RNA sequence: GUUACGCGACCCAGCGGUCGGCGUAACUUCUUAGAGGGACAAGUGGCGUUCAGCCACCCGAGAUUGAGCAAUAACAGGUCUGUGAUGCCCUUAGAUGUCCGGGGCUGCACGCGCGCUACACUGACUGGCUCAGCGUGUCCUACGCCGGCAGGCGCGGGUAACCCGUUGAACCCCAUUCGUGAUGGGGAUCGGGGAUUGCAAUUAUUCCCCAUGAACGAGGAAUUCCCAGUAAGUGCGGGUCAUAAGCUUGC
């Protein structure tokens, strides 16, 4: 019954700035859990911060793609 | 009946066209092969026809 | 023409009913079985029987 | 001298193979090249029936089967000379095709 | 479950009183002998009779059998 | 130096093919590309908004390995499986009219020619440009 | 010429690789070893060269041609048939212990590599669905 | 209390169901005193059990 | 990829009030007479790139969208595609949508019980229409 | 030399268990490029504790017949399960593999001889298999109805079952079958 | 069939690279199927009356592959609806013979048995890539046009290691979209149209399209089957078949 954000607003794309490019582990399975946001964010999230180069990563594949801090 | 409906109904497939050559029975037929056999009088003569049981 | 999966089952289903016309023509002179010579010359047909002037 | 094919046809080995290289030898005296007998695949007719006539039982199966041997056997003769050596008298389970 | 039956072990006793002189410790050489002396229908017959009889082959050279 | 199709990787090709068929805009494209269900197999349209240049650059690369391929044979090689609701699935061909409006478009870019036999064959033209095409893939890593 | 041509095979999967004599060429139907599919059992096709080296495979071509099987029975075959034909291709010209350095190494590692699993599928039986499976039974 | 123990000697194998087997061991404190225990799943000859609770002598089940 | 102002979270294009957050070509399949199949052709007859929710369409963007799928037969869409095909009173070619749905739903199957047709004579006795066994299924709600 | 998916080494990996040391394969010897072996190992008993350890685990992914064959789906999960173990811990996941199997081994069973049950030892081989039993079902249902992944979540439940935490399913189930071992010695 | 060679395409210069492009020289490795061979608990070590045998190991493709056949005595087991196998009884022209027409064998408050599809993210969807084996065919089908689809219309081939067919099968594999919400999971129910088989499709024969979008979130007490290429997943033949598989039998 948890209802999570489709679009992101102020407070939580400023955690996405700040918190997310911080740790060890980076997959839109954690991303989508930390910031309650739908998972089709958290993939054209990370795909955002991957072009800016402010993440690495690590290996991608069509069940899951992973990242890190850089 | 007369000429006309005597034996009228069609009778070009279902099992109403197909009898066994042996006993005349509609039912179980092997149709594989030609052999037109009902499944019972099929295996009484299995070995005369010459089909070796190995399995 | 015929197929020949087709072809050696249609043999035996022809030798099966000659023998068995036989064994109720010929029951009663002790007549064993028959052997098929088809050939594409003349077929000959071997019967076996104790009684052969009763077949005859 | 052209081409002329001898198909074997038969349901047994043993007896088909007897035929088979009776008609190999039989060109090898007239110095008549014959390639060998190629093995056709062997062609297995499997018939499966419910073994009881009335349908009451456990279920068991009848598995009912007839295994097809095939041989092929060439010359390179005309018809002058092939049909004598088929003219012998040839096991009764054998089939003989010759193709001109 | 590599228990020789009766008609394996009743034929290769025969052999043995038969043919003692050209048997020895060797399975395939007994083996060319047991064709040799005998009408043994199957091979895999064959190979059990020779392969008892070899056995046996020890057993007789330390000493006798009932 | 000397590259092949085969010596390349496929999953890349058809990316690089259909981007030169699109390109060279000579292809010619049906009308009815936007609504087809694409196989009676399938249930929604292809989610590629131009499907008809990577179909027909795959069905291009099909050739380059075995010609002789009629319309019959390109059903087989996109047929996939039909679930059936509650009954099993199973094998169901591809939509005969996109293959055929495939091989007549990769007929009127001469890149494929009619066969003496059954189906049809590239061109000489034909196996021209898939080489070259393989060799930029080659080029890009 | 020198020349050998041998197979090895998974369940029906016949896989038969031609190795002449040449400069380091691997490739399995036209295709290159790196890139046939699927690309998860990259390594099983790879565990000939790298337990030997590139330098034991400097010599010869290698042109595997694969039929029969499915997509993992097919790696398997050709592993087996490139480790059965750089043996056969140091016998017949190169010493024995030539041969007898590799075949120490492909026993070590991965028995399968040379001799061929003699598993194959077991029948289907009348009395269930599959070999051994029976169809459920009920009482009342 | 640490309690490791070698398994010398596997002694038939005991239960309602034959469920599990008795094995004798010897203990790597020292290689004189050994006691009898009741272990489940497969057991070698050779191979170390690890011991909650020792001096328990496993009576037949 | 971040919220608009206008982010429209719910939208009332008939009587239904449909989803802002779903993608457009699956919360327009909440209006009745409106499946998957037909909801893609009709984005594609509008030229709405479909990555965008059902949020960020603007007014004039869903005005062109509502007029589309009441109007099939002008936007190039065939006659094997829709959902009343060869109407049974004016053998019309359209695609009913919300009510029109449900009311000729009832005016198919009050003609069939008018004139009392076996397959009419089913749907007033709440059994099973297409000839299916009830001997053993559809136990549901007959107690 | 031989390093597992390209880029494990099995070289430093050493067992702190003098038990689970016979039964427990990841050496040089055992050491294979991947996790993927087609060997027989079931027609002679004892014959998986010569078995790779990391192979034994990608066998028992494959449970719950949906995906009953699919080895090669498994082969995928345990090498992506293992590059989230060294970005979340930054050592080798084959160190953490062994460590996740002696803290989530059953070392207490009890057998049954109507209700009445009596405390058993676990043989070293039923202790390893029984925990990597435990580490996939722990890995399975903490994935199921749930957007994080199957090899993240078989990752986390090898996390959390090398440092001996209570989080884990397979840690709690080996504390609980040991439990209720004491209670009726 | 392979390899060699000769041409031929194409690539970037070689007695290079690819070709199920084409043709013929040696050949049987691969394919086919014949003949023989091979494994015997033989060898070694243990254990054992030192017998019968057993355990382990070497060597080996293999150190219990899987079936078929299968005794005496039975059972009031089933089958008179397989039989021109059959005793007795009943009927025998207004027929319990036989034909024709229509209906029924499907009828639905309910209970049970064998199954199928599912409850989803270890997934679904949309692309892309790449692999079978039994076996059938006078009906099986190639190719070309038409149609969005089911289908249609032309030309050919195969009585078959010759043609379909190198049976380009699924799952899998790679890339997409989805995001834990009875959802894009699930596809029951039902409306409307479109083809085909047939003398006839209504009580929907199947087939296709568009809409409709139910229970179901792993199943109580119970209980079935199974130990190695096995269980399970997964598709493909055969039988029945004018039309035709949620079944069975095989792969
Ligand atoms: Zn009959």
């Amino acid at each position: 019954k948890l209802n999570n954000l489709v679009l992101f607003d102020k407070a939580t794309y400023d955690k996405l700035c700040k918190e997310v490019p911080n740790y060890k582990l980076i997959t839109p399975a954690v991303v989508s859990e930390r910031l309650k946001i739908r998972g089709s964010l958290a993939r054209a999230a990370l795909q955002e911060l991957l072009s800016k180069g402010l993440i690495k990563l690590v290996s991608k594949h069509r069940a899951q793609v992973i990242y890190t801090r850089n | 009946g007369h000429q006309q409906l005597y034996w009228s109904h069609p009778r070009k497939f279902g099992q109403g066209s197909r009898s066994c050559r042996v006993c005349s029975n509609r039912h179980g037929l092997i149709r594989k092969y030609g052999l037109n056999m009902c499944r019972q009088c099929f295996r009484q003569y299995a070995k005369d026809i010459g089909f070796i049981k190995l399995d | 023409q015929i197929s020949k999966k087709r072809k050696f089952v249609a043999d035996g289903i022809f030798k099966a009913e000659l023998n068995e016309f036989l064994t109720r023509e010929l029951a009663e002179d002790g007549y064993s079985g028959v052997e098929v010579r088809v050939t594409p010359t003349r077929t000959e047909i071997i019967i076996l029987a104790t009684r052969t002037q009763n077949v005859l | 001298i052209h081409r002329i094919r001898i198909t074997l046809t038969s349901r047994n080995v043993k007896s088909l193979e007897k035929v088979c290289a009776d008609l190999i030898r039989g060109a090898k005296e007239k110095n008549l090249k014959v390639k060998g007998p190629v093995r056709m695949p062997t062609k297995t007719l499997r018939i499966t029936t419910r073994k009881t006539p009335c349908g009451e039982g456990s279920k068991t199966w009848d598995r009912f089967q007839m295994r097809i041997h095939k041989r092929l056997i060439d010359l390179h003769s005309p018809s002058e000379i092939v049909k004598q050596i088929t003219s012998i008298s040839i096991e009764p389970g054998v089939e003989v095709e010759v193709t001109i | 479950g590599r228990v020789r039956t009766k008609t394996v072990k009743k034929a290769a006793r025969v052999i043995i009183e038969k043919y003692y002189t050209r048997l020895g410790n060797d399975f395939h050489t007994n083996k060319r002998v047991c064709e040799e002396i005998a009408i043994i229908p199957s091979k895999k017959l064959r190979n059990k009779i020779a392969g008892y009889v070899t056995h046996l082959m020890k057993r007789i050279q330390r000493g006798p059998v009932r | 130096p000397g590259v092949t199709v085969k010596d390349v990787n496929q999953q890349e090709f058809v990316r690089a093919l259909a981007a030169f068929l699109k390109k060279s805009g000579k292809l010619k494209v049906p009308e009815w590309v936007d609504t087809v269900k694409l196989a009676k197999h399938k249930e929604l349209a292809p989610y590629d908004e131009n499907w008809f240049y990577t179909r027909a650059a795959s069905t291009a690369r099909h050739l380059y390995l075995r010609g002789g391929a009629g319309v019959g044979s390109m059903t087989k090689i996109y047929g996939g499986r039909q679930r059936n609701g509650v009954m099993p699935s199973h094998f169901s061909r591809g939509s005969k009219s996109v293959a055929r409006r495939v091989l007549q478009a990769l007929e009127g870019l001469k890149m494929v020619e009619k066969d003496q036999d059954g189906g049809r064959k590239l061109t000489p033209q034909g196996q021209r440009d898939l080489d070259r095409i393989a060799g930029q893939v080659a080029a890009a890593n | 010429l020198q020349s050998v041509q041998v197979f090895g095979r998974k369940k029906t999967a016949t896989a038969v690789a031609h190795c002449k004599r040449g400069n380091g060429l691997i490739k399995v139907n036209g295709r290159p070893l790196e890139m046939i599919e699927p690309r998860t059992l990259q390594y099983k096709l790879l565990e000939p060269v790298l337990l030997l080296g590139k330098e034991r495979f400097a010599g010869v071509d290698i042109r595997v041609r694969v039929k029969g099987g499915g997509h993992v029975a097919q790696i398997y075959a050709i592993r087996q048939s490139i480790s059965k034909a750089l043996v056969a291709y140091y016998q017949k010209y190169v010493d024995e212990a030539s041969k007898k350095e590799i075949k120490d190494i492909l026993i070590q590692y991965d028995r399968t590599l040379l001799v061929a699993d003699p598993r194959r599928c077991e029948s289907k039986k009348f009395g269930g669905p599959g070999a051994r499976a029976r169809y459920q039974k009920s009482y009342r | 209390p640490i309690k490791l123990a070698r398994v010398t000697k596997v002694l038939g194998r005991t239960g309602s169901q034959g469920q599990c087997t008795q094995v004798r061991v010897e203990f790597m404190d020292d290689t004189s005193r050994s006691i009898i225990r009741n272990v489940k799943g497969p057991v070698r000859e050779g191979d170390v059990l690890t011991l909650l609770e020792s001096e328990r002598e496993a009576r037949r089940l | 990829l971040v919220i608009p102002e206008k982010f429209q979270h719910i939208l009332r294009v008939l009587n239904t009030n449909i989803d802002g957050r779903r993608k457009i070509a699956f919360a327009i399949t909440a209006i009745k007479g409106v499946g998957r199949r037909y909801a893609h052709v009709v984005l594609r007859k509008a030229d709405i790139d479909l990555t965008k929710r059902a949020g960020e369409l603007t007014e004039d963007e869903v005005e062109r969208v509502i007029t589309i799928m009441q109007n099939p037969r002008q936007y190039k869409i065939p006659d094997w595609f829709l959902n009343r095909q060869k109407d049974v009173k004016d053998g019309k070619y359209s695609q009913v949508l919300a009510n029109g749905l449900d009311n000729k739903l009832r005016e198919d199957l009050e003609r069939l019980k008018k004139i009392r047709a076996h397959r009419g004579l089913r749907h007033f006795w709440g059994l099973r229409v297409r000839g299916q066994h009830t001997k053993t299924t559809g136990r549901r709600g007959r107690t | 030399d031989i390093k597992l998916f390209g880029k494990w080494s099995t070289d430093d990996v050493q067992i702190n268990d003098i038990s689970l040391q016979d039964y427990i394969a990841v050496k040089e010897k055992y050491a294979k490029y991947l996790p993927h072996s087609a060997g027989r190992y079931a027609a002679k008993r004892f014959r998986k504790a010569q078995c790779p350890i990391v192979e034994r685990l990608t066998n028992s992914m494959m449970m719950h017949g949906r995906n009953n064959g699919k080895k090669l789906m498994t082969v995928r999960i345990v090498k992506h399960a293992f590059e989230i173990i060294h970005l979340l811990t930054g050592e080798n996941p084959l160190q953490v593999l062994v460590n996740a199997i002696i803290n989530s081994g059953p070392r207490e069973d009890s057998t049954r001889i109507t209700v009445r049950r009596q405390a058993v030892d676990v043989s070293p081989l039923r202790r390893v298999n029984q925990a990597i039993w435990l580490l996939c079902t722990g890995a399975r249902e903490a994935a199921f109805r749930n957007i994080k992944t199957i090899a993240e979540c078989l990752a986390d439940e090898l996390i959390n079952a090398a440092k001996g935490s209570s989080n884990s399913y397979a840690i709690k189930k080996k504390d609980e079958l040991e439990r209720v071992a004491k209670s009726n010695r």
